[PDB]
């Protein structure tokens, strides 16, 4: 009884960061020694847990959520931190307990001519909260008259598209991301390592 | 659009009050009007937006209101200068009046 | 709270100019830029702009086939290429924004630089 962690990880379609994909892992062994030797990684950084000590400590759920962005955002993906992505969609709590895991997929995702079906918020009224997941397309009022579904001055589509391409550099090439959350409830604690 | 505007020139003494006409081809949100003015040599400052509010720093010898106009309740020496409307209506196809000289 | 234009051009007909502004102390990153042009002696003629968040653009019918409008976070700069430049296009080029502090934006465009001259000439 492993874990689904290859429903995660291999699978053919990620969400866009804006409207990230949380999978709930449950009852199961989470064989984490898998993924942090598997060394097909670029990062995998571990907040409030030892990387080679997952699979001694217990967890009521563990979360995946998953999405796609670009390289030089990957930074963004971090425990106090701020900017399009940290704060208008994924934010970690400054006390978040997890793991950061990413890699390129320059040569999945990166498509000849562009690939546009990533998208992220860059309009939002206010930042996110922790673990927020804001998927509303409603157009960015940014000046004091309704927009009243029309795009125009100060009208703005909250959303935009990554430019993926096979000559891009690295910083603007795709990577995929997974956020590990642990999660510690006054529960049983169903998910631990063999 | 075609943005009418009105007189060519305003021939008006110092002390006394005008009215600037921009006539739109068809209804448009008055919203997205406004009137701006470009002292000769000068990058043009907005006086008017949204048809009716004043931009920052405009006095009250300026107000606001198809047919749209610049009220001016009174002119100044500093207040002759030629005045041009706006239409941001859309993502595309803005475009400005003629200007109007006052003199 | 400014909008800094680039300096004056001189270029042959049919070549490139490429021009520029540069904001300071406003929001940069949340505003919109427009470019108008004037001839000397002529009417304020619009020619696009661009959502700089965005990087969004959309271009007068007349100069949109030939016309360029992009935009670079890291130096809070806007910029416009006017392509295969006529004698006719010799004008004086403006940008402008509106005011952007925090969530917020003005109802128009208050931020003006102040103004290119572009001269097609032999
Ligand atoms: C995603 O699929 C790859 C390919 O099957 C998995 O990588 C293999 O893992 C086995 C078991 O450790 C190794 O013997 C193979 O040599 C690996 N192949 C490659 C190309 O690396 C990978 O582990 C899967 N990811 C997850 C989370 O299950």
């Amino acid at each position: 009884n492993l874990c689904p962690f290859g429903e995660v990880f291999n699978a053919t379609r990620f969400a866009s960061v804006y409207a990230w994909n949380r999978k709930r892992i449950s009852n199961c062994v989470a064989d984490y020694s898998v993924l942090y030797n598997s060394a097909s990684f670029s990062t995998f950084k571990c907040y409030g847990v030892s990387p080679t000590k997952l699979n001694d400590l217990c967890f009521t759920n563990v979360y995946a959520d998953s999405f796609v962005i670009r390289g030089d955002e990957v930074r963004q993906i971090a425990p106090g931190q701020t900017g399009k992505i940290a704060d208008y969609n994924y934010k970690l709590p400054d006390d978040f307990t997890g793991c950061v895991i990413a890699w390129n997929s320059n040569n999945l995702d990166s498509k000849v001519g562009g690939n546009y079906n990533y998208l992220y918020r860059l309009f939002r009224k206010s930042n996110l909260k922790p673990f927020e997941r804001d998927i509303s397309t409603e157009i960015y009022q940014a000046g004091s008259t309704p927009c009243n579904g029309v795009e125009g001055f100060n009208c703005y589509f909250p959303l935009q598209s990554y430019g993926f391409q096979p000559t891009n550099g690295v910083g603007y090439q795709p990577y995929r991301v997974v956020v590990l959350s642990f999660e510690l409830l006054h529960a049983p604690a169903t998910v631990c390592g063999p | 659009i075609v943005l009418t505007q009105t007189p060519g020139t305003l021939s008006l003494s110092p002390g006394e009050r005008a009215t600037l006409s921009c006539r739109a081809s068809q209804s448009v949100s008055s919203s997205y009007l406004a009137w701006y003015q470009q002292k000769p040599g000068q990058a043009p400052r907005l006086l008017i937006y949204g048809a009716s509010s004043r931009a920052t720093g405009i006095p009250d010898r300026f107000s606001g209101s198809t047919d749209f106009t610049l009220t001016i309740s009174r002119l100044e020496p500093e207040d002759f200068a030629v005045y041009y409307c706006q239409q941001y209506v859309g993502l595309t196809g803005w475009t400005f009046g003629q200007g109007t000289k006052v003199e | 709270v400014q909008l800094v234009q680039s300096g004056p051009e001189v270029k042959k007909p049919g070549t490139s100019v490429r021009v520029s502004c540069k904001a300071s102390g406003f929001t940069f990153t949340s505003s919109a830029v427009q470019w108008v042009r004037q001839a000397r002696g002529q009417r304020l003629e619009w020619v696009g702009w661009i959502v700089v968040g965005s990087g969004n653009t959309n271009y007068a019918q007349k100069f949109h086939e030939r016309v360029t409008i992009t935009r670079d976070m890291s130096t809070s700069t806007a910029y416009m290429e006017l392509s295969s430049l006529r004698s006719e296009d010799t004008a004086v080029y403006y940008c402008a924004s509106p005011y952007c502090s925090g969530g917020s934006c003005s109802d128009g465009f208050d931020i003006w630089g102040q103004g290119t001259m572009v001269t097609v000439s032999s």
